[PDB]
DNA sequence: CACAGATCCCCGGGTACCGAGCTCGAATTC
DNA sequence: GAATTCGAGCTCGGTACCCGGGGATC
């Protein structure tokens, strides 16, 4: 059949049919509770509505769509098939071995053929034609190589020819410690001798290196791991890929191509239908040299998105526990699958896999015809295999390039992929694009120690969970899809708990109808998030600049970025980049970071100027030109070079360090940091010209871009990353300190007396309010100064603080950086280092890091911090009483009665005391969070609530939460049963073990700790006002106690025994006037 | 001055200072019930109810105006309206002005500081005066009518009767009076008896013939009356309540009282 | 296998005092 | 014989640090 086998199902006969036994409708009600199980034989069929078919059964009809040229070898196109490829958009790059002696038959050229003669490796571009045809170009030649120093590899392993290397690096796999490297010859890695320099330092002279032409990059990572491990080897981390993408100049991982004439005539060789590696319409056999850029497309193919969601049933003894997917019995139920076109954003096809009937209510069939959206095709199966073999088999027939979903990563594809490989045992190496030994895994974080994510990798399939896209686009206290769908979409949606859903299955169609529903709607919630966000082109925008596909674009982090566009640059200048990382592996940090100036905390009604740098490190690694080609750890290096003019000088962590300037060679990381600065400043010149819903988007773009930026910086910084010098992180942070300084200074030495600021700006002559003026930084921060200006108007200060930042950034920067007046409050507060809240000028509160914008605490909490600080900024009457509480010192108002205006203030707390304690308390309002962020086993200090809680659900066989979770929970009341169960699974208890989950201490209806919830009212009431009182936690605190009514009863068992002693009640339970005359009838009875 | 005044000048706040000088910290953490008739202090000490009288007549200047206020002591939950008249808490303290100023649900009561300078002046500690609100809601049960029969005792007296009361709950005391002079607080291993009068274990009285034999359940009198450091007082039986209580009033330089709860189980 | 940086506030939990109480135990000492 | 006291010790929690950890702010 074809020359290369295709692992996936095109053919099954028997199969392990799981299934629940309710389904079998007229069977006795003892029959009913747990599944089925144990092989059948048959193939597996789906039945879309009164229709039935086999899943693996092409043909002509179909009940999903199918993009699929061939299905198990069969050619299912219409003869004639043969579209023209003239260009063609990529969006993914695989590589993958292919043997000469595996393509026998394939029917290649020779000049493919010898391109793979023992073994070669191949650059597949998957991507689309404008015509939508899946178009999959094979580009041999494009092999990987590093270098080795000449001398050094001549000495370490005595060398006369690099053939004689060749031999050598041959015979040193031939040896290895398990048979990997079988017939390895002389010739799979061709070497030549090469004239580079390594990148770090100013004095390195260019050497001779052996240039190591590897194939099969595998053998690289052999080779580059095990061989001679005290020579070092240059680039033997960078995969072919990234050869490809550099070493012709102007390809990109992301963008349309174009075939051309190529070398001396040849052509793109269109393969055989036979010899396809992947599921593509049409493929071809290019080099390099036959393919072209096509700059001048831009747009967007045709490329389909899938947007699936499972649902699953737990069949246990216990049907409320979560499920498994390693338990036979805890099984899929349904899958949602949306088909969406990525161009046009058109839903296309509404997809429900489905075990058992199910039959869509009406409401919802409405709702969707009303919408527009195409009718759900609902597709009964009868057992869990057949299901999730045809949901993989319109994975693998339509081919979507993206797929997407909510918490698809950590959920939806582990669950399925458990499935189908513990119990189903498929194979998923040929469900991707490629016919056969394709990645199709998932990693999770695993106690891995620096993972930062859950990955995924399908091949030729781009994965973007949406639960990340939106983790970091949008601060929230719960991420679960429903708070985030609130949150984006403004669409209150209803969720089914899955502790609801063996009580519906359980029943008729028409509930399982709902199910379907609801796994409908929470797939449709997530197209629309999708398509609000639309992460693919941000991110391919990303992939194409840095040089990475899309995928490491989405998942291997900054450093791939970083890493990736100065090795371009390197590799252009003449440079190669050092292995370190191959020989590698408390609150610690590698050196020091920015200044935080200190504040002059408190209540600051006068205008506050905020000047900061724009792009600071950036622009100091610009304008000092910092890299590691310009660093000379010693002065030597520079002994030809005039001080000053032709370097810089500086201690850097004692250590003196020149930086040679432009002129003598042009930093590497200014050059990358250009393109990337760029890059967002193209985004910022379209938030003023864009809606106020675009602007937010565009300025959630921007700082993406920012953080690629400031990653730059970050790389050299990285101990054990990737092409680490801490010398050139910590000058620029040395660089940032002294710039903050020297602003600070020239603030404070120019500007001191208004006549010098008129000398300046004459525009100041109408700015003079009132007062008698002043002009001095109350606070810094790495960049930022807060210049207080006492005796200037706030109407005119920003405008001429620009004036004053052209100033300074003139008188005392360098051209790149550029200092900037980027706000005025008209109030601030001060409160401590990263901690402040401001009303800038005529408008918006600025609230910086006081836990009202800090995703810890419970919206009860939030909500009357908020009333509070706006009472404080914006109600004038407490803003006078507020800046009237600096004219004493903290302490006497202990004393006196505070001014008269600040009573509103504590009504808001009176207020909230009363809401706290008022028995319906929703207690959503009192769901407080935190996120894992590290396997429950890596803490140290084990004796937190969110483990606590993570742990109380694990016992329960709930839903488990995932290693960067929010794990809500609620601060229950001690209660004698409470201090039991805790010492049962080990006074007054902590807060770690009074630490419930909402959604139990809901269902039992175990009641809030209001003790705890309004000591942390006022917590957070007095880490922010403190600002007012002197920065007294203390003062302020019993200040703040002082407006909270106190009460006072003679306790039950107490009361209980003086009512029966004939003691009448005064106070709360009589009308007022029958306490007065009981404390009448008390006093004579005593006198 | 301001509406609700108590002023403690020199030589009649030397009575106050001394009626709080035995009882240290005890009466730190209580309540104050301000009003007509003076002050109360009201604190549970052991499961116990004691009260601290403070008659309008004995303060230099006592004047009010408004439903009677009450304040919890421990202004911001450490410091003590009491603490003043503590002790040795400020040696050179002369007087003590505690000023009153709002309305009715809403009162705050201040206290200000004197102490003596040479030629005849004072300077205000204003680091140390106080400053309360008044509860906004509050209730208390304070005694009622008055004692069955009540005895006079000493020191040494009141001392070995405390020492004739149980340890814990095994063992109730009885404080029952026999005819003609029979006093007697027993347990079943200790005993002690004085006579009625109306040397050494002749205690005085008034409405001696009400004879009866109380009984206690809790055995917390003996810590509770040893920490106010009682100098001998009044016995005071009230058993016309289906919960009889006693009540003891040391005559030394305060008033301090204590109301113990004698359980139901009332025969003579 | 995986992988930008640092600074810094505040909370929770832990542990180490120690000034202040404040209750008996043999010394004074009525 | 017997009201002090204050050493004797002893549990008392406020206060002080310290540390990890969440999660802000450059
Ligand atoms: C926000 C941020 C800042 N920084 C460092 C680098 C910055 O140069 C420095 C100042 O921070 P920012 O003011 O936040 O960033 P910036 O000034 O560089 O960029 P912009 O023009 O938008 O203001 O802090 C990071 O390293 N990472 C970050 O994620
Ligand atoms: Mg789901
Ligand atoms: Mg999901
Ligand atoms: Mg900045
Ligand atoms: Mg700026
Ligand atoms: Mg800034």
């Amino acid at each position: 059949g074809p020359t290369q086998r295709h692992t996936y199902y095109s053919e099954c006969d028997e199969f392990r049919f799981i299934a629940p036994r309710v389904l079998d409708e007229d069977a006795p009600p003892e029959k009913r509770a747990g599944v089925h199980d144990g092989h059948l034989k048959r193939a597996p069929k789906v039945y879309c509505g009164g229709d039935e078919r086999d899943v693996l059964r092409v043909g002509s009809g179909g009940f999903w769509p199918r993009r699929s040229r061939l299905w198990g070898g069969v050619d299912h196109a219409p003869a004639g098939f043969n579209p023209t490829v003239t260009v063609f958009h990529v969006y993914d790059i695989l590589e993958n071995v292919e043997h000469a002696y595996g393509m026998r038959a394939a029917q290649f050229h020779a000049r493919f053929m010898d391109a793979i003669t023992p073994t070669g490796t191949v650059i597949t571009l998957l991507g689309l034609t404008p015509e939508g045809h899946r178009v999959a170009v094979h580009v041999y030649g494009t092999r990987q190589y590093f270098y080795m120093n000449k001398e050094e590899v001549d000495r370490h392993l005595q060398c006369r020819a690099p053939r004689d290397l060749c031999e050598r690096m041959a015979a040193a796999l031939r040896e290895s410690p398990g048979a990997s490297f079988r017939g390895i010859s002389a010739d799979h890695f061709e070497a030549e001798v090469v004239e580079r320099t390594d990148v770090y330092y100013y004095e390195t002279r260019p050497a001779l290196f052996y240039r190591v032409y590897v194939r099969s990059g595998r053998v690289l990572s052999y080779l580059c791991d095990n061989f001679c491990p005290a020579i070092k080897k240059y680039e033997g981390g960078v995969d072919a890929t990234t050869r490809f993408i550099l070493d012709n100049p102007g390809f990109v991982t992301f963008g349309w191509y174009r075939l051309k004439p190529g070398r001396n005539n040849t052509l793109a060789q269109p393969r055989a239908p036979m010899a396809f590696g992947t599921s593509s319409d049409v493929e071809f056999n290019c080099t390099a040299d036959n393919l072209a850029i096509e700059g001048g497309m831009s747009d967007l193919p045709a490329y389909k998105l899938m947007c699936f969601d499972i649902e699953c049933k737990a069949g246990g003894e216990d049907e409320l526990a979560f499920p498994v997917a390693g338990h036979p019995e805890d099984l899929v139920i349904q899958i949602s699958c949306l088909l969406y076109d990525l161009s046009t954003t058109a839903l296309e096809h509404v997809l429900l896999f489905s075990l058992g009937s199910c039959d869509l209510p009406e409401s919802h069939l409405n709702e969707l015809a009303a919408r527009g959206l195409p009718t759900p095709v609902v597709l009964e199966f009868d057992s869990e295999f057949e299901m999730l073999l045809a949901f993989m088999t319109l994975v693998k027939q339509y081919g979507p390039e993206f797929v997407t979903g909510y918490n698809i990563i950590n959920f939806d594809w582990p669950f399925l992929l458990a499935k189908l490989t513990d119990i189903y045992k498929v194979p998923l190496d040929g469900y991707g694009r490629m016919n056969g030994r394709g990645v199709f895994r998932v990693w999770d974080i695993g106690q891995s120690h620096f993972q930062k994510r859950s990955k995924i990798k399908v091949n030729g399939m781009v994965n973007i969970d949406m639960y990340g896209i939106i983790t970091d686009k949008i601060k929230l206290s719960s991420y679960k899809l429903n708070a985030v769908a609130e949150a984006v979409l403004k669409d209150k949606k209803k969720d089914l708990s899955y502790r609801d859903i063996p009580a519906y299955y359980a029943t008729g169609p028409a509930q399982r109808g709902v199910i379907g529903e609801y796994c409908i709607q929470d797939s449709l919630l997530v197209g629309q998030l999708f398509f609000k966000f639309l992460p693919h082109l941000e991110l391919s925008a990303v992939a194409r600049l840095a040089g990475i596909n899309i995928t490491r674009t989405i998942y291997d982090g900054q450093q791939i970025r970083v890493f990736t566009c100065l090795l371009r640059l390197a590799d252009q200048k003449g440079f190669i980049l050092p292995d370190t990382q191959g020989r590698f592996r408390g609150r610690h940090v590698g050196y020091q970071g920015a200044r935080v100036l200190d504040p002059t905390s408190g209540f600051h009604v006068n205008p506050v100027v905020v000047f900061d740098f724009a792009s600071l490190y950036p622009s100091i690694i610009q304008a000092h030109n910092l890299c590691f080609s310009t660093l000379s750890l010693r002065a030597d290096a520079v002994a030809h070079l005039e001080a000053g003019k032709d370097y810089l000088e500086i201690e850097v962590g004692g250590r003196r360090l020149f930086f040679v300037k432009a002129h003598v060679r042009e930093s590497l990381l200014s050059i990358l940091l250009r393109d990337w600065l760029a890059m967002r400043k193209q985004i910022r010149s379209r938030i003023p010209q864009s809606s106020p819903e675009e602007a937010v988007l565009l300025d959630k773009q921007q700082a993406a871009i920012k953080v690629v930026c400031n990653s730059v910086y970050g790389f050299t910084g990285v101990q054990h990353g990737l092409l680490p010098c801490l010398h050139v992180a910590a000058t620029v942070t040395t660089i940032g300190r002294e710039m903050l300084l020297a602003t600070r200074e020239y603030v404070h030495a120019r500007w001191a007396a208004f006549e010098q600021l008129l000398a300046d700006f004459p525009e100041a002559a109408d700015m003079r309010a009132p007062g008698p003026y002043s002009m001095r930084i109350i606070y810094g921060d790495t960049d930022s100064i807060f210049v207080l200006c006492r005796g200037l108007t706030a109407a005119g200060l920003t405008a001429m603080g620009d004036k004053m930042a052209s100033h300074i950034s003139r008188a005392l920067f360098l051209p790149p950086i550029k200092l900037e007046c980027e706000k005025t409050f008209t109030k601030l507060l001060l409160i401590a280092k990263k901690k402040y809240i401001g009303v800038i000028y005529g408008g918006k509160m600025l609230i910086k890091g006081v836990d009202l914008v800090r995703k810890n605490n419970c919206a009860f909490i939030n909500r009357t911090s908020r009333a509070l600080v706006d009472l404080l900024f914006y109600d004038d009457t407490v803003s006078g009483a507020a800046a009237a509480l600096a004219e004493r010192p903290a302490e006497e108002w202990l004393a006196r009665p505070l001014p008269e205006g600040l009573q509103a203030f504590g009504a808001v707390l009176v207020d909230a005391h009363r809401r706290i304690t008022d028995p319906e308390r929703d207690i959503q309002d009192f769901v407080l969070t935190a996120e894992l962020s590290r396997h429950p086993r890596a803490y140290t200090n084990k004796r937190l609530a969110h483990l606590t809680v993570y742990y109380k659900l694990m016992a329960r066989r709930a839903q488990v939460p995932s290693i960067k979770d929010r794990i809500p929970y609620v601060i229950v009341a001690q209660t004698r049963e409470v201090e039991e169960t805790v010492a049962r699974l080990a006074r007054k208890l902590l807060v770690s073990e009074l630490a419930e989950d909402p959604a139990y201490a809901i269902a039992h209806g175990v009641a809030l700790n209001t003790d705890y919830y309004f000591s942390h009212l006022l917590g957070a009431a007095c880490v922010t006002f403190k600002a007012l009182f002197g920065n007294n936690a203390k003062i302020t605190e019993s200040l703040l106690k002082r407006f909270i009514p106190e009460v006072w009863h003679p306790p039950d068992d107490v009361a209980a025994r003086l009512r029966a002693a004939g003691f009448g009640a005064v106070g709360a339970g009589a009308t007022a006037e029958e306490t007065r005359r009981m404390l009448h009838r008390a006093f004579d009875t005593l006198a | 001055g301001a509406p609700c005044q108590v002023v403690l000048q020199g030589a009649e706040l030397n009575g106050i200072l001394q009626a709080f000088a035995p009882l240290r910290t005890s009466l730190l953490d209580s309540l104050l019930v301000m009003g007509d008739r003076g002050i109360l202090i009201h604190n549970t000490i052991f499961g116990e109810q004691v009260f601290l009288p403070l008659e309008h007549s004995q303060f230099s200047r006592y004047r009010w105006r408004g439903p009677t206020a009450a304040f919890l002591s421990l202004v911001d939950q450490k410091r003590s309206l009491l603490s003043v008249f503590r002790a040795n808490q400020y040696p050179d303290l002369r007087r003590v002005e505690l000023a009153i100023t709002g309305q009715a649900p809403f009162r705050t009561l201040v206290q200000r500081i004197w102490t003596t300078t040479s030629d005849g002046e004072a300077v205000e500690l204003a680091s140390e005066t106080l400053m309360k609100r008044e509860l906004t809601s509050f209730v208390v049960l304070v005694p009622q009518g008055t004692p069955d029969v009540q005895l006079r005792l000493t020191r040494p007296q009141l001392t070995k009767v405390l020492n004739a009361t149980g340890a814990d709950s095994a063992t109730p005391t009885t404080f029952e009076l026999g005819v003609n002079g029979k006093f007697s607080v027993f347990t079943t291993s200790t005993c002690v008896t004085f006579a009625a009068r109306e040397n050494a274990k002749t205690v005085y009285g008034e409405n001696t013939h009400r004879t009866f034999s109380v009984v206690v359940d809790d055995c917390s009198m003996r810590a509770v009356l040893r920490r106010l450091q009682v100098a001998g007082g009044t016995l005071k039986f009230f058993l016309t309540t289906p919960v009889p209580s006693l009540c003891v009033t040391a005559t030394g330089p305060n008033a301090v009282s204590a109301v113990f709860l004698l359980k139901p189980q009332k025969i003579c």
